[PDB]
């Protein structure tokens, strides 16, 4: 039923993530950088967006920044997802419109356990 | 210095935190998913845990080799190699790391095959590897021609191995500094390539023991060429 | 200061890392290559290895990373309102396993009454103590059955006096000094197997300087050592 | 029928390297260091001796060196498993005795062809 726009540039990232969603019942979209994620917008709008920061192209903080400022986008629920374990870089994040910030590694029971949380809102 | 020694071990936590990542995720997966998991992709997912530790002992190795060429505790042990078989070797093990990026893996020869060849082959494995892993990781962002050619010659009473890309390339101020210890070139383009600027370091320090050089060539934009040269005779 | 322990440093690390990589390595392709000769009890603890060896791994990185960001002048504090009476016994728990796994016993008294309120942030305080109950266990004798690591919290100055007492291998004179320094290990014999970065005091020293507080050393070559932590309450 | 001794501090690596040997119907006799492999070998004697390096009480090198002191232990196989990766620390091994040297990381497969190899 629900809808999830998977980011990141990590091919192995991508499907172990994917995996988790799709034991749910969750039905996935998978994009490899920002651009692209934006680009699959135009296409369906997602109940939710698990979203990378670093990666080619298109970063995850000029999605969060683009994602507000479009008003379709900016009521879609995000949960960045990255290796970057910095609290500077998760108030930023928060800052431009991130719900919730989880640093890699990453346990899949905590990260789907947030996933429920925001989708059964 | 200390400035990059800072970097430095920022760059470790980094590049070593991505396969960790991976093998954590799918083992705790694989542990709480044994009921909803068919065969194939349990064995898929072993499979994930066991090429994202080979990648993380890759990298414990390039830190182990470094500090064995610090101390000056690493030897050269030379023997009759063939250096045309020696670097297609190499490129097989590349090919994999190759198709992730999209990266073709290209082997031209201008003298012809068997040239034989008096060095080491594990540490000339290792300056190969570390030349065409650059080629692939420093490649360009976006294009449909992306490769990674090795052009073997015979030169000046040597072997002259060149390794040819058409990636980011690299800036007049920093290709001087490329092959300093812990040196990376901080753009926009290489924010999230990962790495600890130890590579030309080790390679250019395995060269140097080998009684040889190594060099670059580059246009920013256009590409890079790694030029390296060894003796061939044993006196 | 000297770019030879920077080298011993990147020799430790390499050092550190690789005995939780030679676990995962060897059990993943242990499972995968044993499929059908592992009951499901057995595949479950080969599992929870890999998974409790990455923990390692990654608590490992963490110290590479908070010492990274020590040195840029980048974590900062955010202090509340906790009880360090618990916060001390989590920090215990979170190292029971390591102890037991080294015939450690963790022991926690404390000479005021609980609870004990103090300003602190709960994580990096965590941290803190964390490394220095680690250390407890890391540098306990080598051979012996009454070996510990105590935790004696108190109130002294206007301040928190938190107390690490061990009976390990102690510290020698010369060291005293340069175990806070970042890189420093004491080499010897008895420090020879023993895996470690020489990060965590110094990570430790930079976290509590940075509440205002300090740490010091008593430390006998047999005996034992003891790790004081003084901490402003508010 | 085949007995190896298992030496080495980890109780994680001889819990997988004895799950190897025992999936191949050999013996496993443990050791938690060099002093206590030594001390085992009075009881018994094994057909090959799974050897680690860096142990407290005693290392493996002192273990190599006292095994070719004795008579008896002298021609005991003895593979070397060791997270030491050194060329130096190979060299050290096979000239105080060990048939050869594995480094950590290790391939269960490679080391368990290796085992049979001196075996048989
Ligand atoms: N083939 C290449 N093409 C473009 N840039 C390169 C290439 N090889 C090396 N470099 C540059 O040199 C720097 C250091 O490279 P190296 O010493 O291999 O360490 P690392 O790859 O871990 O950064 C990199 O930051 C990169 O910009
Ligand atoms: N509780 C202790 N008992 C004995 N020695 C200690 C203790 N804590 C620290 N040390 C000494 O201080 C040195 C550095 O400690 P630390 O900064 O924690 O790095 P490491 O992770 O290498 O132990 C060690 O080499 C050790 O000898
Ligand atoms: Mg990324
Ligand atoms: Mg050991």
């Amino acid at each position: 039923s629900k809808k999830v726009l998977l980011v990141d540039d990590s091919a192995v990232l991508r499907k172990i993530v994917s995996f988790n969603l799709k034991k749910e019942g969750y039905e996935v979209i998978e994009a490899e950088n920002g651009q692209i994620a934006l680009e699959k917008l135009s296409e369906f709008t997602p109940d939710l967006i698990v979203l990378d920061i670093m990666m080619p192209v298109m970063d995850g903080f000029t999605v969060l920044k683009k994602l507000q400022e479009k008003e379709e986008w900016k009521r879609i629920p995000v949960i960045v997802l990255t290796a970057k374990g910095g609290e500077e870089d998760e108030s930023l994040a928060l800052s431009l419109g991130a719900r919730k910030v989880m640093r890699k590694p990453f346990s899949p029971s905590q990260f789907i356990e947030e996933v429920k949380h925001l989708l059964n809102e | 210095i200390d400035r990059m020694k800072t970097e430095f071990i920022a760059n470790i936590s980094h590049e070593l935190r991505t396969p960790l990542t991976a093998i954590k995720a799918y083992a705790e997966t694989i542990y709480n998913s044994l009921g909803e998991l068919d065969l194939s992709t349990l064995k898929e997912f072993l499979e994930v845990i066991i090429d994202q530790s080979n990648h993380l002992e890759n990298l414990l190795n390039e830190l182990l080799d470094f500090s064995r060429l610090e101390r000056k505790s690493l030897q050269i042990n030379r023997e009759k190699v063939d250096l045309c078989d020696l670097v297609e070797s190499a490129v097989n093990a590349i090919k994999e790391f190759a198709s992730s990026h999209n990266v073709n893996v290209l082997f031209e020869s201008n003298v012809p095959c068997p040239v034989e060849a008096y060095i080491d082959p594990t540490r000339i494995r290792q300056v190969l590897l570390n030349l065409l892993n650059n080629g692939v990781k420093y490649s360009k962002k976006d294009a449909p021609d992306k490769y990674v050619k090795v052009i073997l010659d015979e030169k000046d009473g040597g072997v002259l191995i060149i390794v040819e890309d058409n990636g980011i390339g690299i800036p007049d101020h920093a290709k001087d500094r490329i092959f300093e210890q812990f040196y990376r070139v901080d753009s926009s383009l290489t924010y999230e390539v990962p790495g600890t600027g130890l590579g030309l370091a080790i390679t250019k320090e395995i060269v140097e023991l080998h009684g040889g050089r190594i060099w670059v060539e580059s246009e920013v934009g256009k590409g890079s060429r790694f030029f390296v040269w060894i003796p061939k005779d044993r006196a």
